[PDB]
């Protein structure tokens, strides 16, 4: 089987600038071999190979207690939890700068995240390069375990902003008024792993705590920042950026929405899970105490599975399959922050 | 972590007041039944009230009914018109039910608090 | 008696109405807004008929000022139903992704033994609450709402007698009084009305829709402005309807909802043609106050204007404004077609400032008017005109001084003109 | 009414050999939904109350093998292999119902 992934350019491709990106969601494949996946090219284009390498991950999942007595109620000790490092190769791992510079480089960056249950995991593959691609690609085949993705290139309008009554509304490029003709456009962010050697200005965690108006916690170590991408093309958007305003609204949405929009399978339109409930793992599994928490859960595949503990500068990655990981910014101890996030943005807009 | 803290033990006269009270932590007050139970010295164990469902249900065992009332996540147990034969050391315990107005458990009581002296004789 | 004109050129011969004072020269009429009023007259003193003044009476468009309310963005949504069965214990308050929702509402259900519909894939038996929610998702804003608080309605009167300019705004309490011409605009009749509801899709210039009944204490999903986004923060809708606890493959708890899942931008989409629209032209917001030019005629106004009788003619024709035409260029064809424009170089002498037409005339009728106040020294005016036959030479008149030079054409608006020309 | 009633009161023995208590009720503890509304409790010397079994068999999380619990009705039993030296206390039965009674103790030793 085939998926049809489209990559919805600008018309103006001579005269455009910045990077053309799209996404697509992949069947269900079981978690054995999710370790095994390889996104193969095949393309004609200049493709970044730096995702494409081995990272290690704490695979962290829960199962129920094989010496379970018949009839026994639920209970927060019918069911234990257990962590293991694993080598996973294709993810999205983007090193800095490289999103970036794609506009001049002329590279383009394919990769996928994953959004699991306790059986499988669903890919969901992103792919984004350079306006000019929309030229010199046009149609390609990529391709990840036993599935194809058909790539088109097809010129579209409207692909930075949004569509106000038939007209074509942009973001305004910067604010000197008040507030007026709001768009809302989509963003999909990547998470940049960047240390520095003394400030606190990588501690993206501690932006986050400031915007919840959280006072007090300690375990925000982690030192990164996010790429964003608007619509399916536009400039690559740094977060955070102190004098960009749409820095701050992407910012702000991912305070209160830590986890972003889920990547479901709308066929049936059936929503009904099950909770298991709150628990805690070690990451790594050589900790002698537990590090990251989260609440346990049984049903369809809905949001990512993928994260790295804000306590950590070192990242430490997580992979849990059946749990989502605890990313509230409220709390102090055991949070996590998403290795992608797709969210919805409220902006000024202008006209084309 | 989960804990019981038990507070407000003491000794006084007969027909007096005494209010005890448990501080719990580290887990929903709305998801476990909380049960008091007393130690007589010397004596064995003996169940005295139990509140479940948040806290809109109420019992209490056929000795202490009428006389004590089970009312910052901590619970209180107010002991009015105290007779003499109350004294024990109270516990203070929880214990998880199924979700409804029905009593009935998933398990026994698992945490307990340390407990606190209350003794009345004059 | 009141004389309702209409917007429109009428084909009149050569001449320019002269009026002899020897009344107070009244005028009633009503005219359609977003359609400028041109009255010219010539003002002559009954003893010594040889003192004639110019009247020219120029009434701009009508804006309309509303002092508005603003009540912030509408806003579409997604109808999301969502079940989650615990296995044990209660029902989580904002303890999971989807109650970072803009707006929800959600209920707990007891477990209920004997029920039967117990899922396999909790470790054990569960339990717990069930959790049963709708909620609102992806909410985009879709316009901007402002409540009308009042409403009033002035249209710029100026006035050109003799030798004498002026331009005032008028209103329905602030009438025009000079110590000759008196303009009072008397009634003006509306669509809008007070406490009305205008929705804006887009820009302020795209046009609105008018809403009777919109959510105010009582909201509900569907209603129209059910999801307001306001600076305080999100006011949303109650949703309506109820929640059956349902049990699917005999094994899974699902809820379902009975009751409106459709937005109330998406129920005002499907209904559109039954709102009110309306058009608007030249906008301007403060944040109290919505002002615009309605260009559908869907207002009228009824004007009143008064000339005194007792002019000073003397005082008034000291020196006269003298403008002398010349016809310079002519774009377009002729015929009743597809009409021209007619370029004229107008010299206007003595006179600092002068408001005045010039007309776009042939051998025997005029085709256009053009009005314009003319600056001191030398004005290039435009005039567009239809009509015209062989050997129709167009040329510039000022009533009835026109250019000496004809040009003729080639092969194939909302304004009102009263100059007195015989028709 | 009800009551419960527990067999030895006192189970003195040496460490690393079988030990049985018995509870027995005036009335059935089989409940409607299939479970025995009994649990198992532990109180060393100068230690609050601890859980062993819950609902007449069920193991508490935490528990070692060596306890078992069984029974049914009315005639319920707790039974532990190779008694340790951490299994000195009391011991109690409690029924898991609004009536809550408890055994009496059994002292091991
Ligand atoms: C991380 O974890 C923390 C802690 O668990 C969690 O904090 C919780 O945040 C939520 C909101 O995100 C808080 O809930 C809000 O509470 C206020 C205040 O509630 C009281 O007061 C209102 C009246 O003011 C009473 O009605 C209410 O019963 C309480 O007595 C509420 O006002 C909020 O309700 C509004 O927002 C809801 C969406 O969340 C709407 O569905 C709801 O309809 C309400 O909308 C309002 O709109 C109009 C605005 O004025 C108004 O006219 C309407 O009538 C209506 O009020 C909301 O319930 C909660 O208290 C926090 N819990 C804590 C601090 O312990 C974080 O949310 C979590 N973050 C993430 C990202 O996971
Ligand atoms: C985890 O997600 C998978 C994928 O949706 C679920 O497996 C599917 O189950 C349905 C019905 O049982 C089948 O029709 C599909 O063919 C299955 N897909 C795959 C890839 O196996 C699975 O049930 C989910 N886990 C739980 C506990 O619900
Ligand atoms: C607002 O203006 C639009 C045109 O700009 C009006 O719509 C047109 O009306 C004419 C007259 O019948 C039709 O021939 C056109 O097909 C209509 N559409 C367009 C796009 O021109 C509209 O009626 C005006 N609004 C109101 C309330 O009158």
């Amino acid at each position: 089987n085939l998926n049809e992934l489209k990559m919805e350019c600008p018309h103006t491709i001579g005269l455009g600038q910045g990077l053309v990106i799209g996404s697509i969601e992949l069947p269900p494949v079981p978690l054995i071999q999710v370790e095994s996946l390889k996104l193969e090219s095949s393309c004609n284009f200049d493709l970044h190979t730096s995702t494409s390498s081995q990272q290690a991950f704490t695979k962290w999942t829960w199962e129920v207690k094989s010496d379970l007595a018949e009839n026994t109620q639920a209970s927060s000790t019918s069911f234990q939890t257990k962590s293991s490092e694993v080598n996973l190769r294709g993810l999205c791992l983007v090193p800095p700068l490289v999103i970036e510079t794609a506009a001049r480089t002329r590279k383009t960056i394919a990769c996928f995240d994953l959004s699991c249950n306790q059986t499988t995991c669903q890919p969901t593959v992103f792919l984004m390069g350079p306006i000019q691609t929309c030229i010199t690609t046009k149609s390609c085949l990529l391709g990840l375990g036993d599935q194809r993705i058909q790539v088109n290139y097809e010129k579209t309008y409207c692909v930075s902003g949004q569509l106000i009554e038939g007209i074509c509304f942009n973001p305004v490029h910067t604010q000197p008024s008040h507030t007026y003709d709001i768009v809302t456009v989509m963003v999909r962010c990547f998470l940049i792993v960047k240390k520095v050697t003394t400030g606190d200005s990588m501690k993206i965690e501690k932006s986050f705590e400031t915007l919840v108006q959280k006072t007090g916690c300690t375990d925000n170590g982690f030192q990164g920042y996010y790429v964003c991408l608007i619509g399916s093309s536009s400039e690559p958007l740094y977060i955070p950026t102190l004098d960009d305003y749409r820095s701050a609204e992407v910012l702000s949405r991912m305070a209160f929405a830590p986890h972003g929009e889920d990547h479901d399978i709308e066929k049936n339109a059936i929503s009904a899970m099950r909770i298991v409930g709150k628990v805690t793992g070690k990451a790594p599994s050589t900790e002698s105490s537990d590090t990251v928490q989260g609440i346990a859960f049984s049903g369809n595949p809905l949001y990512t599975s993928t994260g790295v503990l804000t306590a950590k500068d070192d990242p430490v990655y997580v992979w849990a399959p059946g749990i989502m990981m605890e990313g509230n910014h409220s709390v102090c101890d055991k949070k996590t922050l998403p290795l992608t996030w797709t969210g919805f943005i409220p902006l000024p807009g202008e006209i084309e | 972590q989960v804990q019981l803290v038990e507070s407000g033990g003491g000794v006084v006269q007969p027909g007096r007041s005494l209010r005890l009270s448990c501080a719990a932590s580290g887990f929903t007050f709305s998801s476990y039944a909380m049960h008091w139970v007393r130690q007589a010295p010397g004596k064995g164990l003996e169940w005295v009230a139990v509140t479940w469902f948040d806290v809109s249900k109420k019992d209490y065992a056929d000795s202490v009914k009428g006389r004590f009332t089970i009312s910052k996540n901590t619970l209180y147990l107010q002991m009015n018109s105290l007779r003499a034969e109350d004294t024990a050391v109270y516990y203070c315990a929880r214990n998880l039910i199924r979700y409804s107005g029905s009593y009935f458990p998933v398990h026994g009581m698992d945490v307990w608090g340390q407990g606190t002296t209350v003794t009345v004789s004059s």
